[PDB]
């Protein structure tokens, strides 16, 4: 550079970003001050301030720019949680307001809002209301939130809504027993990973079958992760012949049956668990090295990007160490191990969610397109609905 | 029982060249302490005969022999491209009269073993030899000639299945190769690991083929004390000899092991460090005491008479005896030193993983 | 957040980041919500109450109790409101006591800190009695202790200042509290101090001592210099080991080197005698480790370095210098050899060496990584050096001059985690703090000393080992 540190250089306060947003959250709703505006909802009154509302909001810039101002269409608890998330930034969201939240949000321009309600409305939607959501998401403009909506209206398409559908939404419907529905129109082995209904598995740690055969592994691995990405699929991990922990990763592309070297994790574990999130590896715990010639189990989270080629550990770590078996529902990842105590985990969010298990062994959880299948070790075939947390025997 | 002391006087004068850490001084330091530790006489004093080359190279290759019994100072320059590929020249230097050196070391080592290969005797203390560390090629370590090949290799010849314990802080690499494949040679070595010189001991690394679950290894931290060593090496010999049963024991006493050394991280007393030798003596069996690694010269002294007293079931008393070498000891004078305080990295959890896995390294033993 | 399907809270990281950069894109590019009009020397500046209010904690005592200031100028209140806004601002030595003053009189504390520590960066002789009055004035303690340290160690200098004759007792009680070594003459200008009991009751003298130490000639001589009288360096001490050194480190005025055959062992030189002491060896077989001495902790570590199967060792061992006793401590992040190491007031930072590369060699590296001694811990810093390899790194002050193969010299200040390019007069070089000033040393010399200042980027020739193996600050 050009900045003589003993002469002139300029100072870049990266605690600048936190003091201004405390300010506001201290100094706006805690004591009320400067709020040189009032808004009117249904009658209910709030003391607001014009910079923070134009500040993150286009609608409230573009709408202030061009005393007391009533609004439309918004319920006045809506409103007010807005108000709290354009002011704390941490709000508290509930099903029961949700497709009200998601319209006002997006009306108003509050975006960070409206991809985490298109996100609850993706991941809680219903067959019975998947028509409607669909609805929702071509009114507004929601890519994301349409194909989710979509799927659930393709994969349970055999099953009033449906019956006055325009066909402009019917087209993109059935374009993902059909004709009769449409009738109506309107009028050993040590890993494993299932790769779009072909089920790969890993004599010695080199065979893999698919029976058919495959090109074999470029190294000898045992308690090695194995995920599904579509475009290939990827192994992590392991202990080496020499009963070492392993620290490398090879992809497999379909097409070409080779297997690529690529980048090494931060961190060597082994037996951990492995689920794809939209293009990202997640490594799940596993046996890490302890006092350099044993190992113990291990609660660590690896953030494996497919795309980027990078790895990273995140701080957090997982509620139970130990082996782990994981299943990826939607937009989320649940974990289980034995002790009856399942988990979620949401990447995107820093935080996870303990639930309760049966007492009835190791639990095995799967992920099916309706609802997750929790099986054990020994004790049948489980689905629970997360959305209540009840346990049906199949 | 009976006692052999094998010593040539005239080995503390193989200057290994100015500032190096092995002195062969300290094997006179030894004989000098015993003399007037009234020790000599309770005990059968021999003078060991040079080994010949041809006896030497029972192991080694012969043009590893006959090198090392051609190379000298002087005729050195024409020398030089076989220093290169025999490790010799900067690590393991050469001195005025290095062979000479070499067979007064390998002469008591095997003469004891043929001692105790007679069963004429039962405790063989040479405290000249013990280098462990030439391997088959070459030299290595600061050795040139792997003495305790030779005298497991003549014990060899009568005992069926035979023992050795080392307990230098170094992993005593030449013996484990020469003793690797076969399973008549129980090799245990306590040694510390990790960045260290050696560098071949591990836990995972046992004897290949024949020699399957016997190089038992025990890899170590630094600032180990004496109640640890004594609480680990005791319950793994007990079952080393109850599932081996060795006809004859090849101890080897390293003095590294011992507080205060140069090249040694330890934290020992020489009451911890011959206590290895008590536990031994208490099973019965041919014994031979062999010297070896030790490099603080006033400590290796003070070590080394106190398992030959030992070995007589002798008691003896702290005052020094007013020796030759009496000014080199502290100002104390005393014989047993008492250890400066230093971390023990070696935690419970730790020695005790280490051996519950050789446990099980050993119940495999058929 | 009971249950992700039914009822959570939502939390936006980016929120504090969507506020203040809505924030910059409003209240300055497209003045709006102006509330409060403030003037400074008539000069009207349209602010809002919301947001100096929440960063300053003296507005907003005044917002809630067109406002006119007198104290502050017009040019320093511009910078002052765009750094309030921004949070980035220019500073600049000539009116960087004005800023000092202003920052703090509105409890503006991180504009407060970063010229409580410029000022007590840039602090030399000449001005440093006025700094130490206005930082004994404005109560702070970290400028107050490098103001006084610089006067203790100039004092014979200072006796004809003109201010130190126009002196508060307590302040000259405080400068001759400590250090103040017998070079100076403590007596002299105190005696004239008074043209009188606590000044001569308590005034300890520390002594000069021996500041630079070189290690060359490879019978390998090790050579020690004291720069005195003005800026000039001289020699006190021929020391010879007569040994293989292969690591040293100076901690406090002694010399532990490492080396001999079999390099494991210690020394140390004392330099008032020729006399040699025996320390503890080195529990390690590594070459090629990083010495640090941390005065803080009264120990030396050892870090990185090589083992003797040419694989890189990630390993740190401590060597207290009472205990007289080499612990280990917790690893490093990743295994380096021949880093540059350099201690910042209890972290040590490992500059580049040569890190593992993936095919089994060892590429010339350009990381940066600290191990924290209080917290014990170790932690790699994102970003990297601009040139990789071997490089001979020094602290001057806050701050870390590294100068690496070729001829840059870069000025690396951790906590901005920014650097500055300095080019040296046209030979992989060595560099040095005597004193208050930076010598830069040629490693072979068949001019050799060059004595540079930061301020101006000057170099300054200064004026016998043919080689020089190492340098120690
Ligand atoms: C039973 N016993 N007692 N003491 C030893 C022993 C024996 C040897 C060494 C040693 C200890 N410590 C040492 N440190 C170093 C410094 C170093 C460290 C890491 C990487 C490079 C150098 N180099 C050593 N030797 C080299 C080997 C290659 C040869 N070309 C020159 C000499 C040795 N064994
Ligand atoms: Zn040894």
């Amino acid at each position: 550079m050009d900045e003589n540190y003993f002469v002139n250089y300029t100072f870049k306060d990266r605690s600048h970003s936190g003091r201004v947003a405390q300010g506001i959250m201290k100094l706006c709703l805690e004591e009320e001050l400067f709020a040189d505006v009032t808004i009117s909802v249904e009658g209910r009154e709030f003391q607001l301030h014009r910079l923070v509302l134009s500040a993150q909001s286009c609608f409230f810039r573009s709408m202030f720019t061009s005393r007391v101002i009533v609004l439309q269409d918004v319920s006045e608890s809506v409103f007010q949680l807005l108000v709290d998330y354009i002011y704390h930034g941490t709000v508290k969201l509930r099903a029961e307001e949700l497709q009200e939240i998601y319209e006002v949000s997006d009306m108003y321009q509050l975006t960070s809002l409206f991809e985490e309600c298109s996100r609850f409305l993706a991941r809680t939607v219903q067959v019975g209301n998947c028509l409607q959501v669909m609805w929702l998401a071509d009114r507004h403009s929601d890519p994301e939130l349409y194909t989710a909506a979509k799927h659930c209206a393709k994969t349970h398409l055999a099953q009033e809504e449906f019956l006055h559908l325009p066909h402009r939404l019917l087209t993109d419907i059935i374009s993902d027993n059909p004709t009769e529905a449409i009738e109506a129109w309107i009028n050993q082995i040590t890993a494993a990973c299932k790769h779009g209904g072909d089920l790969y598995v890993v004599s010695i740690p080199r065979r893999m079958w698919k029976w058919e055969w495959c090109a074999p592994l470029p190294r000898d691995r045992l308690q090695h992760t194995l995920v599904s990405v579509p475009d290939a699929i990827y192994s992590l991990g392991g202990k080496t012949l020499q009963d070492t922990l392993s620290n490398a990763v090879i992809y497999y592309r379909v097409g070409d049956n080779v297997w690529t070297e690529t980048t090494q994790l931060e961190v060597a574990v082994s037996g951990a668990a492995g689920a794809n999130l939209n293009g990202i590896i997640y490594l799940l715990g596993g046996e890490e090295n302890d006092l350099d010639f044993f190992t113990k189990p291990s609660r660590l989270i690896q953030c494996f990007d497919t795309e980027t080629d990078k790895c990273h550990v995140k701080p957090y770590v997982l509620p139970f160490a130990g082996r782990m078996h994981a299943a990826v529902h939607k937009d989320l990842v649940f974990i289980v191990a034995e002790g009856d105590s399942l988990v979620c985990y949401n990447p995107l969010l820093d935080s996870f969610t303990r639930l309760c298990l049966p007492e009835a062994s190791l639990w095995k959880i799967a992920s099916c397109n309706g609802s997750i299948y929790v099986f054990r070790d020994r004790a049948n075939t489980y689905k629970l609905d997360p959305a209540t947390s009840a346990v049906t025997v199949t | 029982k009976k006692v052999c002391y094998y010593y040539d006087g005239d080995i503390g004068n193989y200057y290994y060249g100015q500032g190096h850490p092995m002195k062969p001084h300290r094997i006179r330091m030894t004989h000098n302490l015993l003399l007037n530790y009234g020790l000599y006489r309770k005990m059968e004093i021999y003078r060991p005969h040079k080994a010949t080359a041809e006896e030497m190279t029972k192991y080694h290759s012969d043009e590893y022999i006959k090198f090392l019994r051609s190379i000298r100072p002087d005729n050195m320059s024409e020398y030089s491209k076989q220093m290169q590929r025999f490790n010799v020249g900067e690590d393991c230097p050469v001195f005025d009269g290095l062979f000479e050196f070499c067979q007064l070391s390998t002469g008591g080592s095997v003469a004891g073993a043929v001692k105790l290969n007679r069963q004429q005797t039962d405790m063989a203390v040479n405290w000249a030899g013990g280098l462990h560390h030439a391997k088959k090629s070459e030299a290595s370590g600061f050795c040139y000639v792997n003495d305790i090949v030779l005298a497991i290799l003549e014990l060899l010849k009568y005992h069926q299945r035979v023992l050795y314990i080392d307990i230098d802080i170094h992993h005593g690499d030449g013996v484990e190769e020469a003793f690797y494949t076969t399973d008549r040679v129980m090799t245990v070595s306590f040694h510390k690991y990790g960045e260290y010189f050696p560098g071949t001991g591990d836990l995972r690394d046992i004897g290949a083929g024949k020699g399957k679950y016997y190089a038992v290894n025990f890899p170590m931290r630094d600032g180990i004390d004496d109640e640890s060593y004594g609480q680990i090496f005791k319950p793994i010999i007990s079952k080393v000899m109850e599932m081996y049963q060795p006809s004859a024991v090849v101890l080897q006493c390293g003095a590294d092991s011992l507080s205060g050394d140069r090249l040694g991280c330890f934290n020992l007393t020489v009451k911890g460090h011959a206590k290895c030798v008590e536990v031994v003596k208490t099973f019965n069996l041919p014994l031979l005491m062999l010297g070896g690694g030790g490099y603080t010269i006033r400590n290796v002294a003070r070590c080394w008479t106190y398992e030959t007293a030992v070995a007589l079931d002798c008691e003896i008393p702290n005052e020094l005896p007013y020796n030759d070498y009496f000014e080199y000891f502290g100002p104390d004078f005393k014989l047993h030193i008492s250890p400066s305080n230093m971390t023990n990295q070696n935690t419970p959890e730790y020695m005790e993983k280490i051996k519950q896995r050789l446990f099980e390294n050993l119940r495999m033993l058929p």
